């Protein structure tokens, strides 16, 4: 039971309604395993990214979901400003159902600095599973015993 | 007893007696910046 | 499906003579901007179904405030029978753009009550004392939302109780907790960083009462303007339960 | 600190409604006032009462 | 006390034996939990910052 998912990136100067493929996600439900393999960046692509993190825009992921579409906004400033880093988590339900992803970024600063082209060369992701936890309960029995005893 | 310049406990029963009648007031307060382990010595009533 | 907004006096009891027209669709939604222009008074800016913002008191310095602040305001709309958590975001003048976006299965789970956090509260004290004099930092968030979601099946064993606890500003689940043995009537209190919320047990008839806290680290961050596009951290989640032999209407 | 137990006992004591009872209670709205310690609570339903 | 040059030196160390009581007495004063000197006193001063950038919605749909 491996599964693949389309995550879809956005690059334009303020608006976003162009969506690219940038790479798979394997997904195994019964292991717990996430795996990413995504494309490198062009030299154009790399030009119109340094540009709008200049115009302080907006970084949207786009994930279909088997229909359903999650889309998560982050700031590129802080990417380009910082060393690519770029945290993904999925979230799941008890069974088989997607609530939607979040993408994180450890810096998560406003300097802005420089960036060289040596930089934006590799992509620098993780992928996490977050299921749902279970709260625990009345610890009454403990108690019963420290009484008694 | 060992009487040593009797001025304190004249000093402190008045005192006593009139924290004893007001349990929970405030008076005013002190412009001075003062620390948290002074607040058991300075409220002395209040919660 | 009409929508009406009426302009009274709360002291005296007639109306003023200032009243805005409502076309198109019923509105959707409302908020109330804590800035204040024209005179000493606040604006109040509503939702249609065309994803349009209209503002009621239409002022040259209103607009231009509100085109300073631009991407400022985020709007999260919550459906039940849709099961849609889809957030916009106004870009410019007057715009409606898709920002975050969530579902979940309707035939799962469903939506009963969403609260968040009141507009006028202010917090005194930002930390809490230790064991033996270091400090503990807080997590007051003032732009976050806790949503309560039930199973759609009734069964003595198989029951679903959970609250997820996401940021409207950008969607991300902070915490999501999920009971195993809990139904019927469940309600939320939301605070300053603590969630109290109250369920019954179908195992054992009784109403267990669950108390879940936010806490942060030793150490502070900024601590000089807050916002959910940075802070980059995941805060601690304290949960206990107590018995409470009532109703709790 | 006190020991942690999961028992939770409604005092007498603690009733602000000593004669005056509520049928239904559908919600009740505070209201904080002015002095520093003092919060006015209206409980709305069937009756009303302040 | 000045009565010749080697009660000149003796009066220094009459000095540092007040100088060492000083001493004493600001070890039992930090001791204690006079000074302040950490971080919870320092919160009791700490202003909180400024909300930047509101959101807000509901249920009604
Ligand atoms: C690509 O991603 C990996 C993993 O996300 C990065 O490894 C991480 O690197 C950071 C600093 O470069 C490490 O932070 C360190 O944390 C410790 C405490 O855990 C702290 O004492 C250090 O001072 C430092 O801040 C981090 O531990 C490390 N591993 C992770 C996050 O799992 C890698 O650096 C990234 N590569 C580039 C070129 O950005
Ligand atoms: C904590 O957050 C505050 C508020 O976001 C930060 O203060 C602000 O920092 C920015 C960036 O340094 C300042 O912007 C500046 O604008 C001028 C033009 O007005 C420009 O010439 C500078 O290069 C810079 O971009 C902003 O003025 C400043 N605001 C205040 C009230 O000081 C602060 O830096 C953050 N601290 C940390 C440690 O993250
Ligand atoms: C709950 O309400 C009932 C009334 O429905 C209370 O009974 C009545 O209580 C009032 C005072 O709250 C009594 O009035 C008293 O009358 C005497 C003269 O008869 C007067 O001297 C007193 O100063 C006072 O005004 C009234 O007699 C009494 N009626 C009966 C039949 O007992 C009841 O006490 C209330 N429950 C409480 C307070 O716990």
């Amino acid at each position: 039971g491996t599964v693949g998912l389309l995550l879809e990136h956005s690059f334009e100067i303020d608006d976003s309604a162009n969506f690219r493929k940038r790479g798979s996600l394997l997904w195994n439900q019964q292991d717990g395993t996430l795996s990413l393999s995504q494309r490198q960046l062009s030299e154009e692509e790399r030009g119109r990214l340094r540009d709008v993190a200049a115009l302080n825009g907006l970084y949207r992921v786009r994930i279909p979901r088997r229909g359903g579409y999650v889309s998560s906004f982050v700031p590129a400033c802080s990417l380009v400003e910082s060393h690519l880093s770029d945290q993904l988590t999925l979230h799941v339900d008890v069974a088989g159902n997607v609530v939607g992803v979040s993408v994180v970024t450890h810096p998560g600063g406003c300097r802005g600095h420089e960036v060289e082209d040596v930089d934006l060369e590799l992509f620098n992701t993780s992928v996490q599973l977050q299921p749902p936890t279970t709260a625990p309960g009345p610890e009454t029995a403990a108690f019963i015993e420290r009484l008694e005893m | 007893m060992k009487g040593n310049v009797t001025n304190v406990l004249p000093m402190i029963l008045i005192g006593g007696w009139i924290n004893m009648t007001f349990s929970g007031f405030v008076t005013t307060k002190v412009p001075f910046p003062l620390t948290l382990r002074f607040k058991p010595m300075l409220q002395q009533g209040i919660e | 499906g009409m929508s009406s907004l009426y302009v009274f006096n709360p002291i005296f009891g007639k109306w003023s003579q200032v009243a805005p027209p409502v076309l198109k669709r019923p509105i959707l939604q409302s908020l109330l901007l804590p800035v204040m222009d024209q005179d000493y008074a606040k604006v109040l800016l509503l939702i249609d179904d065309e994803y349009k913002v209209t503002a009621f008191p239409a002022t040259r310095n209103v607009l231009r405030q509100l085109h300073e602040l631009a991407p400022s305001i985020f709007f999260y709309l919550v459906d039940a029978e849709q099961g849609r958590l889809c957030g916009y975001r106004l870009r410019k003048d007057l715009t409606t753009e898709l920002s975050w976006e969530l579902t979940i299965p309707p035939e799962v789970q469903r939506i009963v009550k969403v609260k968040g956090k009141r507009s006028s509260e202010h917090v005194h004290s930002q930390g809490r004392v230790m064991g033996d004099r270091s400090v503990l930092y807080k997590s007051l968030n003032p732009n976050l939302l806790a949503v309560v979601t039930e199973s759609t099946d009734a069964h003595h064993e198989r029951t679903f109780i959970g609250i997820f606890l996401i940021d409207g500003v950008t969607g991300r689940i902070i915490h999501s907790s999920v009971q195993k043995k809990a139904k019927g009537p469940v309600h939320i209190v939301h605070s300053e960083n603590w969630v109290v919320y109250q369920y019954w047990n179908t195992k054992a008839r009784r109403n267990e009462f669950t108390v879940l806290e936010l806490y942060e680290g030793t150490e502070q961050y900024n601590a000089t303007a807050f916002s959910s596009l940075d802070r980059p951290q995941l805060p601690q989640v304290l949960q206990q339960s107590y018995i409470f032999p009532s109703s709790i209407s | 600190l006190i020991p942690y137990s999961p028992d939770v006992q409604i005092h007498a004591e603690r009733f602000i409604n000593y004669n005056q009872t509520v049928s239904r209670m559908r919600g009740i709205y505070t209201a904080p006032s002015g002095l520093e310690s003092t919060c006015l609570v209206v409980a709305y339903g069937l009756d009303i009462y302040q | 006390l000045e009565s010749s040059s080697q009660k000149f030196l003796q009066g220094l160390v009459y000095l540092i034996g007040n100088l060492m009581g000083l001493a004493l007495a600001v070890y039992k004063c930090q001791s204690m939990g006079l000074l302040p000197t950490h971080a919870s006193d320092w919160l009791a001063f700490i202003e909180p910052p400024e909300r930047m950038e509101f959101s807000g919605g509901g249920l009604l749909l």
